[PDB]
């Protein structure tokens, strides 16, 4: 829980500063020195935040993959392609099989990009900080318009995560040891694991793993690296992109209207939660 | 021999009855004839001391006397206050011909409802959801209720039963809406602010003095009788009787005589009583406009409305002349007559 | 959800709400300062509808009480049960008002705190969303409650016009008339403004205490000790149905409308027998419901100064026959088996009646678990004889010159008297005219 | 890593750090001189944020104190609490300042200590190679807290250009102006530095002190001693995110940037209601969550005086609901369900809303793992009431000739008070502005 799950969010707070090693791809190394350097920093990130012995440690290992990037060669990324590896021991094998760990690869990548979102999406409120940089605190050309249609965009954005956040980990983990612990049927446990794991897959967004929600969530994060290239760096390109994402969130609003079906879905509901906000304003 | 095998109800893993049973056999096998009582005495040995340790069983596992009264509070309504800010909350929101989404809608209403109210226990709120037909003109008088039910207590709860306990579940709301509609476009009129002091007024005025009176009469002397003293021998049968299937049949008896005095007659009563709810409830639409008894459709919608609501007190008057002329039903006879000195005194 | 606001009013009306809240705590198993017994939730199943909702189970009272007189108010810090009143709701310490002693004093100080009596009392009316009523515990007598209290039954007419009103207001005392002298101006202006600005009244007559007050109690000197005992029951008798769980007519809107039959004839007759504690060593053998409310419409324990042979042309309307705590409800029907072969209620003879029962589980206490309690709400149309015995006592002070040079001095410059005697005769008119 | 350094000015600003420092060892299970107990490291997963990191597992404190007046500072050493502090970091023994009582002060001392301001203060700043930023804990009131913290305001503005900050400030008090006159003048200069030279502000009322410390707290003399009560535990709350291992929002710049809708916008709303001892008695019986945000946006724990009756035309933007402790998790999304159908948060017409709910473990001890508590962050379109109330206080004592004289004889040669009331209008003209 505390490394796939990250409910001990200082290893995922050090994965963003992993995240702020990447700063897009590719354009890393591709020698076999890569694995070497990196699968080191996640071992060091552990003893950076200060938590835990070396004796969990050896059930975490990091494998890099190897997909393109720059897509004609390889040149692997660490905002999807960066994956945490559980492990396989001696006493421990009918807790955790191979289909459990397939899944952990899910799970670690998908917590890493959207954390890539909340970090770089924060990286802006950096680039403006006072002294002052950006300067024109309302006037000459826009900021106060400007700042308004960004601040209602990082709304949106840390409000679903921290929902998404929610649905996953909490009634998981009081579904999870307390009931199995008590039910005293402690035989075969992996026909048991596997379903808390089928169960907190399908508390995720499970997209059934083939909806066109998960064409969204990449639709909305094609425009936050047009959202930080542009303050990086252009204010009318500027009032373009961000029409495109209010037209690709109304877009994400009206999918779920078709999801609708009925008392289904605990995530629907927290969807239609701002649906009638939106009613009301 | 499903769920536990320390669970029987003759004693076979966990009790003697076996060797006993085992004796009687021997005595059995041992005749060449046949004949009736025999056979039928050691009937009662199969039978009677199976019939008390199930008996023995449920009132530990569960806290028999929990949840037996728990859901005839669901159905018959004995948290009455506790569902009227449910009746709320969904009128203004089922104004629409119903739809399938409504049925979860309804559902997360009532949830908050019983929650704002602080219930005594947390848990027995999700205990149940409610279900709602396809669209036939309104979401009222088309909703129920599913209330399931755990171990073993389900052999005493089939599920044809819970249909009969719902279907007056939404005959009960629907008699707690159109008290508590009468309750309030009454509240519209009760300062002189709101009064208007024309004779239209005082023709309004008779009416809801006839109307309002009934429902706080007849379904009051309905509802409540059906509940004190068939509540009464249940609670005293099950504190005098080690016996499984005469205390079942007993609430099955329990049952069907609520669903007998709240029927009164199949087609003119059933049909005369909701012709007096649609009555008032154009009275409650008639009182809500702004200013009511001074306007000219105020008086004009009126005026069809003091026809019919004398097309039901002579249509109650119709099956009095069926109560005194008697071969019909006792049941039936004293509940009616004991709203009619109730209303002729 | 049906949060009712008290409005405790008066010199009278202050001292007759503070044992109403000291006889809830008694009756919910609550202390005013903690919370002691468990018996609280179990055997009560709802306490919020009175009360303010809990914050650390503490249900604080939602009271507001002010008035021109130090001293209603300097008799409850003393006393242990104002800790549960909170210092900062109404007023904090040091609170004082008049002089004082007029009608027109406290209907022209309405307008001078008009900024302040519109500011605390409203913070109670938005803590819920679903709002009951307002209900005016203030008192007829002297002008310290009639003078404030006409005040306050214009402006919350239009500024809260969908919540229901109703007093439980006490009648003054008619015995002589050599303390006070205003006593039929003052109670005239305020009766004028309980039947236009307000829908509903609970009579309360002063020379029917003492007549009770002498009957059974056994007293000689009657003093202001004794007015508050039968007044605090029957006021929690009257939420028997509200405070503790019922079905029928739980709400006060609920009681209310099966009782009135048009607005300016709302004036109800109260009755309620049970008063001596010796009766308690023989309800042991099953006393029953079948001897309770034949003494109810019997005219022993009317409220109400009334004619005793004016009931032959008078006829009752609605009549509410409550029953408390143990009923025995396979014998209920039994009783008002009983009610037509009598008449003791004569009916209209131009529409039907009603003789309403109802019943609710009492407090888990061994006085309020063993003994029958019989609570009226009658509405009988022989009340004009109080409103005959109040106009003549009206028109006769006007013909002696009394208090007509006395008391147009302040913010009163035309004749507004004869405006309060056709309006009380159009009462008067049309309560004989409702029997055709 | 995640290093704050807090930065108590004043004489308010130190003693409100004082018990801030005293509150954190007794829930991290430590003592200011030794560990005698081993909760501090199996139960708080976390304690290198806001102390030094360890040398001999004595957790010192990240902590400045500078003040004028010795009086606050010669009330610590003494305590028990002081050995945790180091005489090395700030002052050594026998510490002084000014005489001294005005704005001109302070801003005048900043430039001629400019060498030792600027010297030991920075030696903590390095200490980790990831700074987090400064928190400017120091006052408003007095010319103390807000002659000095005005300078730091505009230094460390471009010396540290890439730092967070925001300050937890407290309001002076507007109930008389006899002893102090000159809080117009002093208040308004530093609000000019804490929109433009700051980030983010936290708003702590006076006025609304004293409306909790009547509430529940029943005092009858009003002292200074409960004015560190109410403040030291909403900033220990503030930082459970931060300082007990949680997953979102858990850094300082994770809080401020989902709430700050744009700058010169940051004046949030606090709000925390469990304050009572007496509730413990009663949350023995599973005291849920679907109670303790309902109360939160109810205007009752709120320490901001503003109007009651203009929050129709003001629409919430952001408001944060903290939960701590025990949550019960499984019906932590029903409590949020029961936002959408009250709308409690008035909400804006242009763009989205957003109420986010968090949850953090709290520290192993008893009166924190059983009873509920309930921090709000609210921002709130109604905080120009505020604005207006000190723009109105300020206009007119220049019409007086109150303080142009007696305060322009050192280092002010120009009139720059039109400076800050049009900024100040710049401020309450955009707020209105924002929903359109």
């Amino acid at each position: 829980r505390h490394f796939l799950l990250m409910e001990d969010g200082e290893f995922a707070q050090s994965l963003s500063d992993m995240l702020f090693e990447k700063l897009g791809s590719g354009q890393t190394p591709s020698e076999l020195l890569n694995p070497l350097v990196l699968n080191s920093i996640l071992n060091k990130a552990l003893q950076y935040s200060l938590h835990g012995d070396s004796s969990l440690a050896s059930n975490l290992t990091f494998a890099l993959k190897y997909l393109p990037e720059v897509f004609t060669p390889t040149a692997p990324d660490a905002l999807s392609c960066l994956e945490l590896k559980y492990k396989v021991d001696w006493p421990l094998n009918i807790v955790i099989t191979d289909t459990c760990m397939n899944k952990y690869s899910r799970i670690f990548s998908f917590l890493l990009q959207l954390k890539h979102m909340v970090w770089t999406l924060r990286d802006v409120w950096f680039h403006l900080k006072r002294t002052a940089l950006v300067n024109q605190a309302s006037n000459s050309v826009q900021y106060r318009q400007l700042q308004l249609y960004r601040h209602e965009m990082q709304h949106f954005v840390k409000v679903i995560q921290g929902y998404i956040a929610n649905q996953i980990l909490h009634v998981t983990w009081c579904e999870f040891r307390n009931k199995l612990s008590a039910v005293s049927n402690l035989e075969e446990i992996y026909k048991t694991h596997a379903d808390y794991l089928n169960k907190a897959l399908f508390r995720g967004l499970l997209t059934e793993k083939a909806a066109p929600l998960m064409n969204i969530i990449h639709s909305i994060f094609s425009l936050i690296l047009k959202f930080r290239l542009q303050l990086i760096s252009n204010f009318g390109l500027m009032q373009q992109s961000y029409n495109t994402f209010k037209y690709y969130s109304d877009f994400l609003f009206e999918v779920v209207s078709k999801l609708v079906n009925r008392g289904y879905q605990p995530h629907l509901e927290d969807f239609l939660l701002r649906i009638n906000f939106n009613s009301y304003y | 021999e499903n769920q536990n095998v320390n669970m029987s109800r003759t004693g076979s893993i966990l009790k003697n009855q076996e060797d006993t049973f085992a004796a009687e056999l021997h005595r059995l096998k041992q005749q060449p004839l046949f004949s009736l009582v025999d056979f039928e005495s050691v009937l009662d040995r199969i039978r009677s001391t199976v019939a008390e340790h199930l008996w023995k069983l449920m009132v530990e596992e569960s806290d028999l006397l929990g949840q037996l009264k728990i859901i005839k509070d669901f159905y018959l309504l004995g948290r009455g206050e506790l569902f009227q800010a449910f009746i709320d909350v969904a009128q203004n929101m089922l104004k629409t011909p119903p739809t399938a989404v409504t049925e979860h809608d309804v559902n997360v209403a009532f949830q908050l409802s019983a929650h704002k109210v602080l219930l005594d226990d947390d848990n027995l709120l999700p205990l149940l959801n409610l279900t709602i037909r396809e669209a036939p003109t309104s979401g009222w008088a088309a909703l129920g209720l599913s209330y399931k039910v755990q171990w073993p207590l389900h052999i005493l709860f089939t599920p044809a039963v819970l249909e009969k306990y719902n279907v007056v579940f939404k005959y009960l709301l629907s008699v707690r809406r159109v008290q508590s509609e009468l309750q309030h476009c009454w509240a519209l009129q009760m300062q002189r602010k709101h009064l208007e002091s024309n004779k239209t007024d005082a023709i309004k005025w008779r009416l809801q003095n006839h109307m309002a009176f009934l429902v706080d009469n007849l379904q009051y002397y309905l509802q409540v009788d059906v509940l004190e003293s068939q509540f009464s021998q249940l609670l005293q049968q099950i504190n005098s009787t080690r016996d499984f299937e005469s205390i079942r049949l007993a609430h099955d008896h329990f049952l069907s005589n609520l669903l007998a005095q709240s029927f009164i007659l199949l087609k003119p009563v059933f049909h005369c009583l909701n012709e007096i709810l649609e009555l008032c409830h154009s009275f409650c639409s008639l009182v809500s406009q702004n200013l009511g008894p001074l306007d000219e459709r105020g008086a004009g919608q009126l005026d069809i409305l003091v026809k019919g609501f004398s097309c039901q007190s002579s249509l109650l008057f119709r099956i009095l002349s069926s109560v005194r002329n008697h071969q019909i039903n006792p049941d039936l006879a004293q509940l009616l007559l004991r709203l009619d000195y109730n209303k002729y005194y | 959800p049906r949060e009712i606001i008290t409005l405790q009013l008066g010199q009278c009306g202050n001292q007759i709400g503070f044992e109403f809240w000291k006889q809830l705590c008694a009756e919910h198993g609550i202390s005013p300062e903690g919370i002691v017994e468990e018996f609280a939730t179990e055997g009560t199943d709802r306490k919020d509808v009175f009360f303010y909702q809990a914050d650390d189970e503490h249900y604080i009272p939602r009271a507001v009480l002010l008035d021109l007189e130090p001293r209603v108010i300097h008799s409850i810090l003393n006393s242990p049960y104002a800790n549960l009143y909170n210092p900062e709701n109404i007023y904090l310490s040091e609170h004082g008002g008049g002089a004082g002693n007029n009608w027109a004093s406290g209907f022209s100080q309405g307008e001078k705190i008009h900024e302040d009596i519109f500011d605390i009392i409203d913070r109670e009316a938005d803590g819920s969303d679903s709002l009951e009523g307002f209900v005016l515990c203030h008192s007829i007598a002297g002008g310290t409650g009639s003078g404030l209290g006409s005040y306050l039954l214009e402006r919350l007419n239009d500024r809260y016009p969908k919540k229901l009103v109703q007093t439980y207001s006490v009648f003054p005392n008619q015995d002589e008339m050599s303390h006070v002298v205003v006593q039929p101006y003052n109670s005239l202006l305020t009766l004028k403004r309980l039947t236009q600005n307000a829908d509903c009244v609970v009579v309360l007559d002063n020379t029917a205490l003492n007549r009770i007050a002498t009957d059974r109690l056994h007293i000689q000197n009657p003093s202001f000790s004794q007015i508050n005992q039968l007044v605090s029951t029957i006021m929690s008798a009257s939420t028997t149905t509200l405070r503790y769980p019922g079905y029928m007519n739980n709400d006060l809107i609920g009681l209310i409308a099966s009782l009135i039959p048009t607005p300016r004839l709302h004036f109800l007759m109260t009755g309620y027998t049970p008063l001596t504690t010796d009766q308690s060593v023989a309800s042991v053998r099953k006393t029953t419901v079948l001897d309770v409310m034949r003494r109810l419409l019997q005219p022993k324990n009317v409220m109400v100064s009334t004619g005793r042979d004016r009931q032959t042309n008078h006829c009752y309307i609605a009549i509410l026959n409550i029953i408390q705590g143990e009923v025995d409800p396979t014998q209920v029907h039994k009783s008002l088996q009983r009610i037509r072969e009598r008449k003791l209620a004569n009916f209209i003879p131009w529409g039907p009646a009603s003789i309403q029962v109802a019943l609710s589980r009492k407090s888990p206490y061994l006085p309020s678990a063993h003994r029958v309690s019989g609570l009226m709400m009658a509405n009988h149309t022989n009340i004009s004889s109080l409103f005959e015995r109040t106009c003549r006592q009206y028109d006769k002070l006007r013909k002696r010159e009394a208090f007509l040079e006395q008391f147009r001095k302040e913010d009163i410059f035309k004749d507004n008297f004869d405006e309060l005697d056709n309006s009380r005769e159009i009462v008067q008119q049309l309560i004989d005219e409702y029997h055709a």
